[PDB]
This record gives structure tokens, C-alpha cells and sequence, in this order.
């Protein structure tokens, strides 16, 4: 049929089934569901398979990219469309914990990655001078070399972007209560997650409500399901930026 | 950053701003009279459109320049779109810039 | 707890309310609005429903946000049963919860 | 005795306060692998006590600046560890993991009433450090064995010492 | 109990001009709970008041009531029991520690990592006059 004729058919037989919202089933079911149709059927050999593990694996929990919803509205309206989907905000914004892992690799260049952390600081921090409860967002970068990310931090310590990484010395083990604290610090802009393993040491050391906000490409994590998680695909680093 | 202004009281109606820096001038000129347009938010998505009626810019000997606006809330924009009846609140502090054309042009287009 | 809103003066028809702690910051936009009910008690059975008049909430550089909401005292509640009353005193301090909707519901319906 | 040996060393170099002026001052401890962690701790907690004035009533304060050598980096950086973990909050220009060593740490952190005293890992940021403080400053070496070489347009004293815990006290 | 009052006095600053306030930490061996329990309930009765991480009846060791009774102006000093409990309680400050050992024939062990001094005094009259 035509383009439209089968929009508002295939969103019902996935919304009474797993009895989601709108965006649960639009915007996170409809398009992880429209690739795994499309590999199949782009396969050179195996066209045809059975559904029966079709339906559990289109609810992970990533938001897939879609090629063809990207070259149909362009760039402006894809990530505008994801930017009400999962970023949802509100005129006041809670002093939460909020982490932002961004995937990094050697083809990114560091200017593009700068952009968007400060772009990330500046919509989801309060460090104002009267605030009672300041906040500032923890950032996760994965994927590149340890002197490729070592480039990043000493660029933006250059341009007064203060962070805290919980390694405050050399030789330092990593103490979590130092983020913990440039969270509450107004003069800490943001929060320098450096890997993995001081990752999830860092979630134990937090009582408040806590929200992860991943930005991939390709390679994405396993984040506990018990924390809210928002996992977006994108094609370039620089669509992040649009999105948060 | 050229302005950097904050509310430092809500009331009902009314918001108090203080304008901590004023770097650039021709904001003050502008963009910062009376009945000019103010963008009060924490974020570039969800925002707090005001109008500002009365403004004062003290100054004495050591301490800094006090310069408070006060303005009214009259409405709310939501990534673009403007909605009237301004009452939902903001909790301060809440940084303030002046608001763009797309912000002003949006009050009456999209009502 | 996610609010802590507390009575720190009392008049024969007017009711001051200092927000000490505010923890959710989706109560004040909701329930504690211009136009709001709020339950003034120190118990669960015997509270005194009050419908805000004014709010003001001011932030400076060294001490605490001073959110201070101004109600009237308009009824009464006895294990869920409302009284309206246009005096009946509440020896402050007293802890200040938003009214439930139950609350509110049986301002006009126990009548 | 003991008690005349350390007199002699607190009056002939040292001296008491040194008028209590903000002064960018320099203790290079000689720390060795016979030295125990816990007497250096002690010789690093009188230092900063004596030496620095991080009081509320002042509106010029100063902290000192340590500098260890002759030790492996392993006990080295135990040291600093455990140091940190006792809330005596130093700085040695690597705020961050894989840092450059960024001297203005150690120049905001002399000004710094939270920051007790400043770290100073090697030679290579002692050099780098010195060129940075514009204000006067002054060397104070205590050493057993290997004496480090200091520049010579910089006011130095060279104190030896039998062991590292004589050095408490003379400071 | 002079000996008790003579560190409280002397090794703790509890005025309220300060903000960084500090107590004792005082520990004793070698005698029976009977006479222990005695002093601490005559230390209580005369207002020197301390904690012993045991604030109910019945109650695991707290090693978080010495936490907080270190920096109590309230608080005079701080009771610790027996050994187990001065081991545990050394984990949990983290503050730098200093142990000041009195004693007249036997001396108890104390961790290496620790600034230690030992005093060995003829009574625990002379006690009161060292410290």
C-alpha cells in the first residue's frame, strides 16, 4: 500500500500486546521492529525465518537507528522526533544523577566530542550561586584510547571546564565519594567517568534517583535494568548534540 | 557568556531577576528595557516567557552593581511551541536570557 | 520525605507557611499552586484544610531558599468527614501536606 | 646528648616561624625504603601544622610545599593515598587521571585554606613548579644520605639528619 | 575517674568557639566488666557523658555513635570496651589516629600502622600527672 496506509495499522498490534504509551511503541517498538524485518529480507540467503523469536528481540531496550526514517525527514526531524521521545523535560529540572555515556572512537574528532559535553553541561547542570541543591551530569566515554580520552580531558581543563574524575593525584585509587562531591560542587561543571570499572562503583555510592542517557553507534553496554535507561543509535557523535 | 542574569524571587505574577555580569552592553540597551521579552529557563527545550515591567540598575562605591528586573510570567514554551496562561512554576534560581525571534514571534502565532 | 512544608504563623483567618525542604519539585508546580488545597495537622485523623492565597520563594548567595506560602484556613476533617469552619485554630508549628484528592472531594460533598 | 643534638638543628637552620610571612615554602624530605610510611606521616602532619596558616581571620594564607625523593613510586603513591583518606586534602597538579602537570594547582592551592599543603611528585615538576611561583621562595632539605641539588638563586638550607624521625621536631 | 577527667580536660576541645571539635577515645584491659560497668555508670552519673557505640540495651556495636560523639560538643569522650571493639572502631575513622598507651606490667598489642607511645608508670596514680 501507500507510505501512510500502513503507519497507523502496524503501531496497534504491538501497542494492546504490550500494553505500552505512544512513545513506548511508535518511537521504541515500530522502529527496532522495522530493521530486524529489513535484515532478514536484505540477507542473501535466509529470507524467510519464523516470528517466534522476533518478538523478544525488538524489546530490548536500545532504541534502534533507522535508515529509512533518516533520509525520509532528514537529519532536523529524526533527532527532533527522538528529542521529544526520551528527553523529556520540564520547566524545573530535578537535581538528579544523571549520566550521559557517549560512545567514542578514533574517527570522532575531539572537537565534535568537546561540542556536545558542552552541550550536556549546559542544558543538565545547575551550578548557579544561590542554589541550594546544585547538580552537575556524570559523562561516560568508551570505545578510544586511553591517550585519545587523556586529549579530551586536557583540552577541556584548558578551557576552565573543571571536572572530577575521582582520581585526584597521581597513583590515586578511585574514590567514588569524590564525584559524589562534584556533584554537589558548584565550581565542578561535570563528572569524568573514566571506564567501566569505576562505572558501576560509582551507582552504589548513590542514593538519589539516578538516570542513564546512552549515545551510541555501533558497540552499547549493559547497564542494570532497574535504572532507567535511555539508549539512542545514531549515525554520527554530532547528532547527539541535537538530541540532549 | 554575555548576560548573566537570574531569578532570584517568584511570586504569582511576578519574577525577580538580578543581572550578575552584563558583559555585553547593547543587550542592556535592547533587549533588557521595558515590556522586552525574557527567556527564563534551566534548559534550551522547556522555558518561562516573561515581559519585563520595571528594572533598576544601583550602584555605589565597593560593592557590585545591583541591577534587578522585575518581570511577569506569561506563558510557557515547549521545544517551539508557545502556551498561554502563564502559571506553572518556576522554581528559582533559574537562569535568564533575552528571549529570540522565534520565542516572540510564537506567543501570537501559535495561540 | 518529599516535602516539608511547616506553619510558622497563624491568624485568625490567614495561614503562613514556610516550604523547608522541597525534595520532589513536581509538588510545588502541581499541588502547591496559586489556587491549591493544603492539610495542616500534626495527625492523620485530625488535619485543617486550607486553600492557598500566595507563595513566594527568594534565593540568595549564602543562606537557604525561603519558600513561604500564604493560606486560609477553611474547613475542618475528622476521620475523612469535613467540618467547614471559618475559625477553628491550629496551634502552630504544624506539618503541611498537600490535600488528597479524597480530601478534597469531601470539602463540597459531607456538607 | 639526643636532646642538644636536636637544638642545635632546630636553631642553626630552621628557625621558629620565619615571621609567619606567605612564603612559598619548600621541605624536600629524603624518604627512603627503610623508612616506614607512618614516620613520614608524622614528619608531613608537623610540617603542615608549623607551616601553613589556612585560619578564617587572615586574608593572606599559605600552605608548604613537599617534595620526596630517593623512594620507589609504590610507596610513594601509598603515601599520598593514605594521606588523602586522613582529609589532609593536597594537590600535585594532576587533577585528573592522565593529566599534564599543571603547576596553577599548586599555585591555587597555596592560596587554598582547603588544601592543607601541596605535593610535589619529582624533580621534573619541582623545576616546573618554581618557574610558576613569582613570589619568594625558600628550599629546606632534610636528608640522610643522597642530598638533592637545588638552584642557587633560591634561599636553601641543608640539614642532615641520623633517621627520618628526628626531623619531626626540628621542624 | 581522676585519671578520665584529667584527659577529658586536658586532650579535648569542646567549646563552642570552635568548629572543629575533638574528643578521647579511652579503652581499658586487664579487668573484669564488673568494676568496667561500675566506672561507666559513676562517669554517667556525674554528666561526662560518652559513648560507647552501644546506644541500647542489646545492641550491636555502632562504631558510628564514636563517629559522631568525636565531633559532639555534648560528648565528652568516647568508652571502647574490650579489644574487638577498638579494632573495629579504628577502621572506621578515618581521620589520623594516635594511640597513648598507659600501663603498669601488661601492655596490649596495637597495629604497626599506628603512631604508637608507651608509658609504663609505676601506679595509675602517677597517670594523671604524665598526661
Amino acid at each position: 500500500k501507500s507510505f501512510d496506509d500502513q503507519k497507523k495499522e502496524t503501531i496497534q498490534i504491538i501497542k494492546n500486546h504490550f500494553q505500552c504509551e505512544d512513545y513506548e511503541a511508535e518511537h521504541y517498538l515500530y522502529s527496532n521492529a522495522f530493521r530486524k524485518t529489513y535484515d532478514i529480507s536484505c540477507n542473501k540467503k535466509d529470507r524467510r525465518i519464523k516470528k517466534s523469536d522476533f518478538v523478544e528481540s525488538i524489546n530490548k531496550s536500545k532504541v534502534l537507528f533507522n535508515i529509512w526514517f533518516y533520509q525520509y525527514e532528514g537529519r532536523k526531524e529524526y533527532l527532533r522526533k527522538l528529542k521529544e521521545s526520551f528527553i523529556r523535560r520540564s520547566v524545573n529540572t530535578s537535581p538528579y544523577a544523571r549520566f550521559f555515556i557517549l560512545e567514542f572512537q578514533d574517527k570522532t574528532d575531539i572537537k565534535t566530542v568537546k561540542d556536545c559535553i558542552y552541550k550536556i553541561q549546559s542544558n543538565w547542570s545547575n551550578l548557579s550561586k544561590r542554589t541550594d541543591r546544585p547538580y552537575s551530569p556524570f559523562l561516560l566515554f568508551h570505545g578510544t584510547s586511553d591517550a585519545n580520552l587523556y586529549e579530551l580531558k586536557n583540552q577541556l581543563f584548558n578551557e576552565d571546564l573543571i571536572f572530577t574524575d575521582g582520581y585526584p593525584f597521581k597513583g590515586s585509587v578511585f574514590t567514588p565519594k569524590m564525584l559524589i562531591e562534584g556533584f554537589s560542587n558548584k565550581e565542578i561543571h561535570f563528572q569524568f567517568i573514566n571506564d567501566i570499572d569505576d562505572f558501576n562503583e560509582t551507582l552504589n555510592s548513590i542514593n538519589i534517583r539516578k538516570e542513564v542517557y546512552q549515545f551510541y553507534t555501533e558497540n552499547c553496554l549493559d547497564i542494570p535494568s532497574q535504572l532507567p535507561q535511555v539508549n539512542i543509535q545514531v549515525k554520527d557523535f554530532a547528532d547527539i548534540k541535537e538530541i540532549v | 557568556n554575555d548576560i548573566n542574569a537570574e531569578v532570584v524571587s517568584v511570586s504569582p505574577n511576578k519574577l525577580k531577576i538580578s543581572v550578575d555580569d552584563l558583559e555585553e552592553f547593547k543587550i542592556a540597551e535592547e533587549k533588557l528595557g521595558v515590556g522586552s521579552y525574557l527567556r527564563v529557563s534551566d534548559n534550551q527545550d522547556v522555558a518561562l516567557l516573561a515581559i519585563i515591567d520595571n528594572f533598576s540598575i544601583e550602584v555605589k562605591e565597593s560593592q557590585k552593581q545591583k541591577y534587578m528586573i522585575e518581570a511577569s510570567p506569561i506563558g510557557l514554551v515547549k521545544n517551539g511551541k508557545f502556551y498561554r496562561g502563564g502559571d506553572s512554576l518556576a522554581l528559582p534560581p533559574k537562569k535568564v536570557e533575552p528571549a529570540k525571534l522565534d520565542e516572540i514571534i510564537s506567543i501570537y502565532s501559535d495561540s
